């Protein structure tokens, strides 16, 4: 099986769906879509926990065009510059009515989960066909977890699994042979750190649901469905504690008893993390907090950032292999041209050149030392995935400076 | 790669048009349908060789994308005696502030020409994706 | 007050020649003619119209090189794609300025050209 994974999701309802700005009805539809999504993700131990929902009743904060590719890109850059800065979350989806071209119903970035500019996705709401909408949400979030489309010989019991490149009228709720394997491959490669611990019950906004393997407010515990529950101290049905147990789930629960105060419930993963200890009053480990942003890391090879220590050399390796490294400054000068790949910020899809002081925050250039080469300024670019290839925000661009979430090489002290 | 109708050299694509336009027009035309496009820039001896081979491989003069800055006609030049350029009566149409490549020189020399003249050009566009 | 052959105006000395030669030769020439001499300079229509008549009276050809050469070779440049200009490959050819008597205006001509000189 797979390790329990939790996606702190924030949904955005654009002006289209925000027409009748009146919430209530919408949220009900949303909650049901989400819950439905989790029912689909169950066999993969993936749990999407809705910790937020925003409405664009006033205006559309970004131009939602008919081009799904264009809109996603714009959405991603917004989610990094606006949302992330305001609220903390893992992934973000934009629900719309918009009739995109080519008949597309949803779009996302490949293996983008956890990444600032690419942990986003678009989903066209299918009116009140909630479950058919859930499939789309699932189809995307999976693409975001390294899962590809079902090919020649990928099988499921419905003959039309979630990852089919074509949404059937009665979409399956089952993942494919190929998908399971693609996901497993995603985890051992990208090793996402932002999806291991769930959000405090306090912060989950979705109406509680018993058996969703998600300990929520009002629930005594939750080991999921009676079918696949192995929790000796929780009622697989009524989500109630068995005979003599203080807790059912939580990092501060052992042998079914609340751990004593002062006892560490969550160590520090890396140097950019701060441990958490049990209060002794609850089985739920206190809110996970990371090191102070800016704090040097990797022997001053970078500065902490929301838990990680981004370093240009590594990002080059992610893109071009073990034999790659950062190119010579000379290359980054290509970022002043505001070319199709050399730029910094984007305004209305329009690419804007970097000020000479922010060239180390635009497109990343690497010196892939792999034979057959002839270019000392390698860079990654795809018109369908332009953010990947740009310098990861948080990266150290100069001693005492780091790129913010807006393609600027600002001063660490001022960036945080 | 880009198989629209041009040659590929390190991330960019070079298309060659046979339409006679003025420098202003060419540049303006390079950045429209062939989006982001611009007039060929030549940033290295290697690229220089490339564009030449391209033009040679062709079946006149071509517009390079090089342009002049600073609102001074004479730029930074002064009279041969040393005095600055006080009085200036060089008609505008006498300026030769644009540059072209020509066969005679093997397409590897930058010659001055009136930006208003109409020559052939070569856009340096992005690749299809 | 200027030597023989040379005419005076304001505070300088002028002297026309028919020896047709390219801009550079015309310059190096003027210097060998007299310490501190260079192709004529013009800082006002007044001085200009003076050099004009000097030509009309002494010189046969209705024009002369004035004093500006290699006009657009050492300017501040940049490519239209906002890229920087590190690499240069400017042809050896270059433009120089000449003044025509009649229309009394300035024209650009390849410094290769052979024209009459008017020192100062
Ligand atoms: C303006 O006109 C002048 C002269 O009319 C041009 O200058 C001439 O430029 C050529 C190069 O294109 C020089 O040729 C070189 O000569 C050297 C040998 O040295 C020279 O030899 C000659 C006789 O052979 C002497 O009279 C000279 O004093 C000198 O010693 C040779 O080794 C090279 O291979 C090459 O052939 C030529 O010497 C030079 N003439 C002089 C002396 O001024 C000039 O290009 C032209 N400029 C413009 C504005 O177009
Ligand atoms: C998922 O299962 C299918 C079938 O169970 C696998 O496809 C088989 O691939 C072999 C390749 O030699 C074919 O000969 C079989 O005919 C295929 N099975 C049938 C009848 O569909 C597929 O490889 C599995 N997915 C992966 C790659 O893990
Ligand atoms: C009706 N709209 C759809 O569901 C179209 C259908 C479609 C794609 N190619 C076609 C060729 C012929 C007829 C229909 C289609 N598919 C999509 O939107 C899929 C887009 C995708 O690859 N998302 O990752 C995501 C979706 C599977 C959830
Ligand atoms: C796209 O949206 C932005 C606001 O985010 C707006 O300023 C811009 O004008 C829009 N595009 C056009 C051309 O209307
Ligand atoms: C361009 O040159 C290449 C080889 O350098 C050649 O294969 C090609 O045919 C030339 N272009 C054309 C269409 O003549
Ligand atoms: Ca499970
Ligand atoms: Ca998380
Ligand atoms: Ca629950
Ligand atoms: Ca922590
Ligand atoms: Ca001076
Ligand atoms: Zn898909």
């Amino acid at each position: 099986q797979f390790n329990k994974i939790f996606i702190e999701l924030v949904i955005i309802v654009d002006h289209s769906m925000a027409k009748k700005c009146n919430s209530t009805a919408t949220n009900t539809k949303i909650y049901e879509i989400v819950n439905s999504a989790n029912e689909i993700f169950n066999p993969l131990n993936i749990h999407v926990t809705l910790i937020g929902v925003e409405f664009w009743c006033d205006r559309d904060l970004i131009n939602v065009t008919s081009s799904a590719d264009e809109t996603l890109n714009s959405f991603g850059e917004w989610r990094a510059s606006d949302l992330m800065t305001r609220k903390s979350h893992d992934n973000a989806l934009l629900f719309t009515d918009m009739r995109f071209d080519l008949n597309t119903l949803g779009i996302t970035f490949l293996a983008g989960m956890c990444q600032a500019y690419r942990s986003v996705g678009i989903v066209q709401e299918q009116g009140n066909r909630n479950f058919k909408t859930a499939v789309i949400m699932a189809h995307e979030l999976s693409h975001n977890l390294g899962m590809y489309h079902d090919g020649k010989n990928c099988i499921c019991n419905d003959s039309s699994c979630v990852m089919s490149p074509v949404l059937s009228d009665q979409p399956s709720k089952l993942f494919s042979n190929c998908s399971i394997h693609d996901y497993q491959r995603y985890l051992t490669r990208y090793k996402p750190k932002c999806i291991f611990n769930p959000p405090l019950r306090k912060d989950i906004v979705s109406p509680p649901v018993c058996g969703n393997e998600i300990w929520e407010e009002g629930e005594e515990c939750d080991c999921g469905s009676p079918a696949n529950c192995q929790n000796p101290c929780c009622d697989a049905a009524t989500c109630k504690l068995k005979p003599g147990a203080e807790c059912g789930n939580g990092l501060c629960c052992y042998q079914c008893k609340i751990k004593t105060a002062g006892t560490v419930c969550r160590r520090a993963r890396d140097e950019c993390d701060v441990p958490e200890h049990c209060t002794g009053q609850s089985a739920e480990c206190p809110r996970d907090q990371l090191q102070q942003n800016g704090k040097p890391c990797q022997n001053n090879r970078g500065y902490c950032y929301n838990g990680d220590c981004p370093i240009m050399r590594n990002q080059c390796i992610s893109l071009f292999g073990s034999r790659a490294n950062v190119a010579k400054d000379s290359c980054f000068q290509e970022n002043l041209k505001g070319s199709y790949y050399g730029y910094c910020r984007k305004e209305n899809g329009r690419k804007i050149p970097c000020a000479p002081q922010d060239v180390k925050c635009g497109r990343l250039f690497c010196l892939n030392n792999s034979p057959r080469n002839k270019n000392p300024c390698n860079m990654h670019y795809s018109c369908m995935d332009q953010h990947k290839g740009m310098v990861d925000p948080g990266t150290k661009c100069e001693d005492g400076k780091v790129c913010n979430n807006k393609r600027q090489c600002v001063d660490v002290n001022t960036a945080y | 790669d880009c198989p629209p109708d041009s040659s590929l050299y390190r991330y960019f694509c070079y298309r060659v048009f046979k339409e006679h336009k003025t420098w202003e027009a060419a540049e303006r035309f390079c950045m429209e349908h062939p989006n982001n496009g611009h007039l060929v820039s030549i940033e290295s001896m290697e690229e220089a060789e490339f564009v030449a081979k391209l033009l040679s491989n062709t079946t006149t003069h071509f517009w390079i994308g090089l342009m002049i800055k600073d609102k001074e006609q004479e730029c930074s030049s002064e009279w041969s005696d040393g005095s600055s350029v006080s009085y200036d009566k060089l008609g505008k149409q006498e300026f030769r502030k644009c540059f072209v490549l020509e066969k005679e020189s093997g397409y590897r020399m930058w010659f001055n020409r009136n930006c208003e003249e109409r020559y052939l050009f070569v856009c340096k566009v992005p690749p299809e994706c | 007050d200027c030597p023989s052959g040379w005419l005076s105006y304001e505070q300088h000395c002028y002297k026309g020649f028919n020896d047709l030669k390219n801009w550079t030769d015309a310059e190096k020439f003027c210097t060998e003619q007299k310490k501190g001499s260079h192709l004529v300079s013009l800082h006002s229509r007044e001085e200009e119209k003076f050099v004009v008549n000097l030509i009309s009276e002494n010189l046969e050809y209705p024009a002369t090189w004035i004093g500006l050469g290699n006009m657009w070779k050492d300017c501040r440049m940049e490519w239209s794609d906002r890229g920087n200009v590190k690499y240069k490959a400017l042809a050896e050819e270059s433009y120089c300025l000449i003044m025509i008597t009649h229309e009394k205006v300035w024209k650009s001509m390849t410094c290769n050209f052979i024209a009459p000189v008017v020192c100062k």
